[PDB]
RNA sequence: CCGCCGCAGGUGCAGAUCUUGGUGGUAGUAGCAAAUAUUCAAACGAGAACUUUGAAGGCCGAAGUGGAGAAGGGUUCCAUG
RNA sequence: CAUGUUGGAACAAUGUAGGUAAGGGAAGUCGGCAAGCCGGAUCCGUAACUUCGGGAUAAGGAUUGGCUCUAAGGGCUGGCAG
RNA sequence: CUGCUUCUGGGUCGGGGUUUCGUACGUAGCAGAGCAGCUGCUGCGAUCUAUUGAAAGUCAGCCCUCGACACAAGGGUUUGU
């Protein structure tokens, strides 16, 4: 009926955002009557409040693009944005030589 | 004769046809609605929620122009709202709707 | 503000104890004309000075 | 409270873009159009487009619609009803 | 976070904010206003004039994707190998 | 402006017709710049060729159906010389 108290105490034991704590939907009314974070730590045991995984950000196609990078591939003359200077500098050039 | 189950393909695309980008779900979802209400004359029409998930899959502007449909008129549950019976819109994953006719399926 | 003077902090004491509505055996005494609390101040409407 | 004889005056309103208060027609009208977007199911409840939970689709996109503060507010905090 | 203090239904005219237009091309207009063109990077090339600093991204060209290669540019350790 | 049982009628889906776009995924190839390995085979590889005028969409205000599927002899408000 209104667990936003027991969402954000949730949010505060678990360490995590309001965002990932799922709240048991078909068990609401014994998740209703918690009112402090102890009775809610004993809801985290019993699994009824449950911490949501990390929403995947795979950089897999990242590595898959930065493996042809390391091959000359995408790195052609249509696709350079910044000066010769601004991509590699030429005091940094001297420097190692 | 009230406990009907039938299979339908539902032709969305002509159902949506010149409603906005961000209206295109959401009408998709009220003439899957207004197709119960006419094939099983029930205005308690409740759509399942992954029949919800089937039309926003594609997102808001781009929605299946065919979507696949078990529509199942039921004795209601009580606390009775006084139409005496419901219809359960529930969704059919389908690869090729070709050749696909509506079905009597049974109890 | 979170930083305060004590002599602040007792002046925002009194207008908060003042911010209560009349008690309701008050309207049964024998000469009663007060109805409500009329000098009640809202955080909104009424900004107390300063 | 008033008639008669006298006495006295802050003594008669349609106006002053008069003063104060009230009420019309306008009119159920203008309007409730800046910043992309909502949807499904359930729960509580007399009652749900808006509340809460779950699920979807989106947005801010670390110079944030994020997390903290100073000025300023002053209890707006928190729970319950 | 719930679209900015409301939803629902239509998709007329007039708006407001976006676009696109055949052939012509500023004939429009006080006036190219508005819009459009132009744009990054690399390689060329660059005038009058000049306080010799500039002008200068002057103007004017070329190239640009994806993919498979090739060459060049280094450390570490006992003209060399690892 | 139309339609709502002449055993008939519209409606939903399907299937053809039309048409738009330009040849789907998968599989196959001693097609493929070349490259890597293993003693010719095997890989990695944009693209190419066949399957394939393929695939996909097509009335929502295209045309035709006699193929499926339910639905349809109702409801409401009035009207007299």
């Amino acid at each position: 009926s209104m667990l936003r108290l027991q969402k954000r105490l949730a949010s505060s034991v678990l360490r995590c955002g309001k965002k990932k704590v799922w709240l048991d939907p078909n068990e609401t009314n014994e998740i209703a009557n918690a009112n402090s974070c102890q009775q809610i730590r004993k809801l985290i045991k019993d699994g009824l409040i449950i911490r949501k995984p990390v929403t995947v950000h795979s950089r897999a196609r990242c590595q898959k693009n930065t493996l042809a990078r390391r091959k000359g591939r995408h790195m052609g003359i249509g696709k350079r944005k910044g000066t010769a200077n601004a991509r590699m500098p030429e005091k940094v050039k001297w420097m190692r030589r | 004769n009230e406990v009907v189950t039938r299979e339908y393909t539902i032709n969305i695309h002509k159902r949506i046809h010149g409603v906005g980008f961000k209206k295109r779900a959401p009408r998709a979802l009220k003439e899957i609605r207004k197709f119960a209400m006419k094939e099983m004359g029930t205005p308690d029409v409740r759509i399942d929620t992954r029949l919800n998930k089937a039309v926003w899959a594609k997102g808001i502007r781009n929605v299946p122009y065919r979507i696949r449909v078990r529509l199942s008129r039921k004795r209601n549950e009580d606390e009775d709202s006084p139409n005496k019976l419901y219809t359960l819109v529930t969704y059919v994953p389908v690869t090729t709707f070709k050749n696909l006719q509506t079905v009597n399926v049974d109890e | 503000s979170s930083h305060k003077t004590f002599r602040i902090k007792r002046f925002l004491a009194k207008k908060q104890k003042q911010n209560r509505p009349i008690p309701q055996w008050i309207w049964m005494k024998t000469g009663n004309k007060i109805r409500y609390n009329s000098k009640r101040r809202h955080w909104r409407r009424t900004k107390l000075g300063l």
